[PDB]
């Protein structure tokens, strides 16, 4: 019955013996005697007056000591079979260890956990509290006393004895799994009750060692394939190496050492040997290696140090193969040879890079550098031609010449080209070359559709904002409004009182100033032909009254118009430009008319009055009555009595063609004047950031604010300082001439 | 009986309660995970023969208890211990770890 | 009657002390360990050694029978001996000095020793105090000066003093509106047997109970409410006024407050609702 | 609910059970515990015998009665040798001091 | 005359009613700082300044630098 009763140790110590003898040394035993000697053992751990916890446990442990150095000596008496007679004994202790713990559950519970009492914990006493030998769980202590007598003393034998069979599991052979991870994972499992670095005994023991015996080995291992081989197959190797090697140590080692290993691994045959494996693959990127490719990729990512060569070497190869590309374009078709090339090149690499490189930022960031320096490849003394290159493609792809050619390729060829579009460092040059190419497309009506035009705009502020092309969109905008003006302007020709003839077919384009890229004639003072007086009155008074304070200039180098002419024997349609239509008007008052009579009628100068001239006699429909070569200020002219045309229905306006030299100097000239107004406005905004700056800061500042659309020259840059300075706006400071201050 | 543990006391009496109340207290989750390799034939015989059957009553009946009153947010009451029965259940509870 | 020893030379080395003596004074002495010969005398009173090099006190008295106040400030002592407690000094001693030692924690068994009427502990390292000081129902004169005294037992309540010093400790801030809950439900039946026996006052003992029970169950907890617990409670750390512990109170650098930390125990969870709404409501 | 203690000669046999129970139920418990076809034993409740269609709810087995920290006792009786069977031979628990 | 026109294509520029001495920028355009509520100003000496530019111009000196005479709005166009 349950009681505190005196017992004879001995008595019950003697079964109690026994049964732990069956338990440790797993053999067969009854449940109704494992009941009994828990019935026991707490008899044997609380009585009066004499408690037998404590001569239970040391005579327990002296068993299990006893029992340890009986397996060690056993396990010594038999060599080269220790591993798998030390681990068939470990995993029998080992369980047997968990039987005691829970057979002396009594024990480990309510004595050994209320000894173990060190400071002021409200149980002071009352047990062993003069702690010398420190009490441990019968579980642990087991385990305990396995590595003490039984590890410890085995210790230089055992790892002779693992690193012969891993290292023979390296070689070829085939030892047996279970038996070296037991052994393996034994110096972790001893350790487990342990609070504070469960794997030290495992590091100390089977890691360090291991460590070094497998750095030695493939320290070898990798000397003797450089020796044997060249850097194509080393790579191979090393990789089949290490994926081997990733096996071995998930076969046998404990899980926290899986990284430690190949740590070891990889940094004594690729680490150890970057220096060759970057002196090579120069000559493999730079070829079509591409299997060679990824296994240097995948060395080098391991190590620190093995990408950023291959980067710099991929960046270079990207950028010759960029110039060699575009050095050697036709020049019938720069702008689309242009165009491809550069796209070729992109989407080569690109591929490149996502299916060898698994496509690794830094190798895509090395791809953007390589092709915007060959985007902005700029020849010796001159300036760089991208800009106009990739205006002239857009207007290309805009113009009616592409006979058919529906929109869906277009959409897809003009979004191929943002790409490209992107890469351009000095954005202004193009936005400016493609204002002036869209407004003489939409003067002129050569476009495909209006929506291509939505996408163009929508595009260019996809990649560089509104405001990049909100002028642009403003200029569009007057597109789409001019149409309804004029039907408004028809509604007026209903709505006026005194209902008037206009004599003609007027329509007309209402532009916003300093948004179009049109520049007015200075000071041409033509005169306008009689009939047109009527539409301009009564236009001008028309915005007059739906608009206030508001004036209208009217450019005459851009209206055209018809002439028919039907009363003679010829029949013949003729579009004409203003300028001509005039001069036909005059000609057609008098047979003959002197040049002077062209100055007192169009009013309009010498120089384009002439030009106009040869534009009329270049397709001979007026006859000269002077037999004089050069058109002087005396020459006389006459209407042609004999004309004829093949195209019946025939236009004199000289086409549209590309811009004259002169007008890319202008247009050049215009970029960087506002080019210098922008660095002047972002100069001052930065001063009203910080009203104190360093100089370098300022540069800094600038050039990153400044990049999304022009990489200004610093020189340009210190023009702008000073121009900023001269202003007054600024002041340089008294204590340091490189520093500035606000006193504006 | 593999599902249901049958605890036989001093006197005979089998008192026969479910396994998972019987795993309440740790000591009888060691005594059934003793030598293992349990032939699993339905028969879970735990001789308590040295604790009185009128206490191990008591003993499955806390753990009955125990186990329906357990993650339950009702009004819990205490468990009903008779003057002349508390310390034979201490120590057995005692010598039971519950 | 009464003799003192103040040096090597006057402490005799071989021969033992006379009979007639009632008090012993031994100051300033270079004694590793307490003779066994001063062990052996009749009728010591009062013991003083005080100022030595003792480490280890003896396990067993052995032949006093009267030892009122026994003194061994300014010493070396680590820990009281667990069978010394245990002998019949308890049922004579009246005072108990360990002012200036190197002592780290009282052993619980110095509950026992129910005859204490002034005790002394200052300059020590005393975690806490004993928990079952309740026991000393007969104490009087407490000091545990320069201690870190983080907290008092819950059982200082029922204490009845005069003085009480204990300024210069650090008192762990009160955490009435913080527990730190222990507490399991279902209670396991431990707690709801140990909480019966003693709810019954079953006289028991360890030829009755298993040894170590009989200890858990002597020191089990009270709760406020006034029905023990011997595990799964919710301890507070509250503070309390001291002047109904002892009559006077002596403090440093704080006029006005005499707050000290107490760790009450609460057995149930519902229970300690009662106690949040007391407090809240003063 | 409620919780029962089968007390059979010296056995006892704890369950859980419903008020809308079947006692049929209980008979398939005792018949799974004790290994014997079900239709042998009869349930008792203080020498009034329980029937098999009937439920617990109607004999008295409330919430308030049989707690799982008390269970209501219910007796038991196996079959003999043909159609005759054994008495209540209940063994009461050992006195406690 | 019998011969007659019978269509014309006119093209119309149109602006407010030419280069700021503040901000350097083309009166109809938009001044550095700006964000469409910067109109013009007409002052008393025949100047036409944006809004915002002689805003803060005047904000510390009352005087127009063209002519070193104290400036007045005349009127704003906007
Ligand atoms: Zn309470
Ligand atoms: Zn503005
Ligand atoms: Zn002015
Ligand atoms: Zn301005």
């Amino acid at each position: 019955s349950l009681k505190p009763r005196v017992v004879d140790f001995d008595e019950t110590w003697n079964k109690l013996l026994t049964t732990i003898k069956a338990v440790v040394m797993l053999d067969y035993v009854e449940r109704a005697t494992w009941n009994d000697r828990f019935s026991d053992i707490y008899a044997l751990c609380v009585a009066y007056p004499e408690p037998l916890g404590e001569r239970l446990y040391t005579e327990t442990k002296i068993f299990l000591e006893n029992h340890v150095q009986q397996l060690h000596t056993r396990v010594l008496d038999s060599a080269e079979q220790v591993l798998v007679m030390y681990f068939r004994y470990w995993e029998e202790y080992s369980r047997g260890a968990d039987y005691m713990d829970c057979l002396y559950r009594y024990l480990n519970t309510q004595y050994i956990k209320k000894n173990k009492l060190t400071e002021a914990d409200l149980q002071y006493g009352y047990g062993g509290v003069d702690m010398n030998e420190p009490l441990m769980e019968i579980g642990e202590l087991a385990l305990d006393l396995w590595r003490k007598l039984m590890i410890e003393p085995l210790q230089d034998t055992l790892l002779i004895m693992l690193l012969r069979e891993i290292k023979r599991d390296r070689c070829g052979e085939d030892p047996n799994q279970k038996v070296i991870h037991g052994v393996i994972n034994s110096f972790v499992h001893v350790e487990q009750y342990k609070k504070k670095f469960p794997l030290k005994f495992y590091q100390e023991i089977f890691e360090s060692p291991f460590l070094a015996e497998t750095g030695e080995y493939y320290k070898q291992e990798a000397s003797n394939l450089l020796q044997e081989s060249n850097c194509s197959q080393y790579m191979e190797k090393i990789l089949g190496r290490l994926k081997d090697e990733e096996i071995r140590c998930r076969k046998y080692l404990h899980p926290s050492s899986y990284n430690k290993v190949i740590h070891e691994c990889q940094q004594r045959m690729v680490a150890d040997h970057l220096q060759f494996l970057h002196a090579e693959c120069h000559n493999i990127i730079r070829q079509e290696r591409r299997n060679d490719m990824a296994n240097m990729y995948t060395l080098l990512r391991a190590v620190s140090s093995g990408l950023p060569h291959m980067i710099q070497e991929l960046q270079n190869h990207i950028h010759d193969e960029g110039l060699r590309a575009i050095s050697n374009l036709s020049q019938e078709n720069m702008p689309t040879q242009f165009v491809e090339s550069v796209l070729e090149v992109h989407s080569k690499f690109v591929q490149l890079v996502n299916c060898v490189l698994n496509g690794d930022q830094h190798f895509m960031s090395a791809l953007d550098k390589a092709l915007t320096c060959v985007v902005n490849y700029r020849e010796p003394k001159s300036v760089c031609k991208a800009p106009e290159l990739l205006a002239k493609y857009c207007d290309n792809m805009l113009k009616k010449s592409a006979k058919g050619m529906t929109e869906n390729e277009v959409e897809d060829k003009l979004t191929s080209f943002i790409t490209v579009f992107k890469y351009i460092d000095d954005k202004d040059v193009f936005q400016k070359f493609y204002a002036r190419m869209l407004a003489k497309r939409l003067i002129h009506g050569l476009s495909m559709s209006m929506d291509s035009e939505e996408t163009m705009i929508n595009k260019l502020k996809q990649a560089c904002g509104y405001e990049f092309t909100s002028k642009l969109h403003r200029m569009y905008t007057d597109m789409s409004v001019s149409a309804d003006l004029n039907n408004k302007f028809n509604n007026f020709i209903k709505s006026q009182d005194t209902v008037i003839d206009l004599g003609i077919s007027f329509q007309i384009y209402v532009l916003q100033a300093g948004a179009w890229p049109l520049t007015q004639a200075p000071s041409s003072t033509f005169a306008i032909p009689q009939e047109l007086e009527k539409s301009v009155q009564m236009f001008e008074l028309f915005y007059n009254q739906h608009f206030s304070g508001r004036k209208l200039t009217w450019l005459h180098y851009l209206c055209t118009g018809e002439v028919k002419m039907n009363y003679l024997c010829k029949p013949y349609v003729a579009m004409v430009t203003t300028y001509q239509m005039a001069v036909l008007l005059a000609f057609n008052n008098s047979e003959i008319i002197t040049y002077k009579e062209l100055q007192d009628s169009t009013q309009m100068n010498e120089k384009e009055l002439t030009k106009t001239i040869k534009s009329l006699l270049d397709v001979k429909m007026i006859n000269h009555d002077s037999d004089k070569e050069d058109i002087e200020g005396e020459s006389t002219f006459s209407l042609n009595m004999n004309f004829s045309s093949k195209r019946t229905k025939f236009k004199i306006t000289t086409p549209m063609q590309k811009d004259t030299p002169q007008e890319v100097e202008q247009t050049r000239s215009a970029v960087d004047e506002d080019r210098k107004m922008y660095l002047q406005a972002a100069i001052v905004r930065i001063m009203k950031a910080r009203k104190v700056l360093r100089h370098n800061a300022l540069i800094q500042e600038v050039i990153s604010q400044s990049r999304a659309r022009f990489n200004p020259s610093i020189s340009m840059i210190k023009k702008c300082i000073e121009v900023l300075i001269d202003k007054q706006y600024i002041e340089r400071s008294q204590a340091s001439a490189d520093e500035y201050s606000y006193v504006a | 009986d593999a599902m249901y543990v049958k605890l036989i006391s001093s006197d005979g009496h089998e008192f026969i309660v479910k396994r998972e109340h019987a795993l309440t207290s740790g000591t009888i989750k060691a005594m059934l995970s003793g030598p293992g390799q349990f032939a699993e034939n339905e028969t879970n015989e735990v001789n308590f023969r040295e604790i009185p059957s009128h206490v191990l009553s008591k003993v499955c009946m806390y753990f009955t208890y125990k186990v329906r009153y357990t993650n339950s947010s009702t009004e819990i009451p205490e468990f009903p211990i008779a003057p002349e029965i508390a310390l034979e259940l201490l120590m057995a509870a005692n010598f039971l770890d519950c | 009657s009464k003799l003192f020893i103040t040096t090597k030379k006057d402490y005799p080395i071989t021969k033992s002390f006379p009979y007639s003596l009632e008090h012993l004074q031994v100051s300033y002495c270079k004694l590793a360990r307490v003779d066994m010969r001063m062990l052996c005398l009749k009728k010591l009173q009062k013991l003083d050694l005080s100022n030595n090099h003792i480490k280890k006190l003896p396990k067993t008295i052995g032949d006093l029978v009267c030892l009122q106040e026994l003194i061994l400030n300014h010493n070396f002592l680590e820990s009281f001996e667990v069978v010394l407690c245990s002998t019949t000094l308890r049922d004579t001693l009246k005072s108990l000095d360990l002012s200036a030692n190197k002592l780290k924690a009282l052993p619980v068994q110095i509950c026992n020793f129910k005859e204490l009427v002034s005790l002394k502990l200052d300059e020590n390292e005393l975690l806490q105090l004993p928990f079952p000081i309740g026991q000393l129902s007969k104490l009087r004169f407490l000091s545990a000066t320069k201690n870190n005294l983080q907290c008092l037992p819950n059982t200082f309540k029922k204490l009845t003093l005069e003085n009480l010093d204990l300024f210069g400790n650090p008192f762990m801030q009160a955490t009435p509106l913080v527990p730190d809950i222990q507490l399991k439900i279902p209670l396991p039946l431990l707690e709801t047997a140990a909480r019966a026996t003693l709810k019954y006052r079953i006289p028991y003992g360890p030829h009755l109970i298993p040894a170590t029970l009989c200890q858990d169950l002597s020191l089990a907890k009270t709760c406020d409410c006034g029905l023990p617990c011997l595990n799964s409670f919710i301890q507070t750390i509250v503070l309390m006024n001291l002047h109904q512990v002892s009559q006077t109170v002596v403090l440093v650098d704080t006029m006005g407050g005499t707050d000290g930390p107490i760790v009450c125990y609460f057995c149930s969870l519902t229970c300690y609702s009662q106690f949040l709404d007391k407090y809240l409501q003063s | 609910d409620v919780f029962l203690m089968i007390r059979h000669h010296k056995t006892t046999i704890f369950t859980d059970a419903k008020e809308n129970t079947t006692v049929y139920e209980l008979k398939r418990i005792v018949e799974g515990i004790l290994k014997r076809p079900p239709e042998d034993q009869k349930l008792y409740k203080d020498d009034q015998l329980l029937d098999d269609n009937k439920t617990l709810g109607d004999c008295g087995f409330t919430s308030q009665t049989a707690r799982p920290q008390a269970p209501a006792t219910v007796g038991l009786a196996f079959r003999s040798s043909g159609d005759s069977f054994e008495p209540l031979r209940v063994e009461p628990f050992s006195s406690p001091p | 005359k019998r011969f007659e026109v019978k269509k014309w294509n006119a093209v119309a520029l149109w602006a407010w009613d030419d280069n700021c001495a503040i901000c350097r920028n083309h009166i109809m355009d938009l001044c550095i700082e700006c964000s469409e509520e910067c109109t013009v100003a007409w002052g008393v000496c025949n100047h036409a300044f944006h809004f915002h530019c002689i805003s803060r111009w005047l904000k510390t000196r009352q005087v127009c630098p063209l002519d070193n005479r104290e400036w007045e709005f005349q009127k704003y166009v906007g």
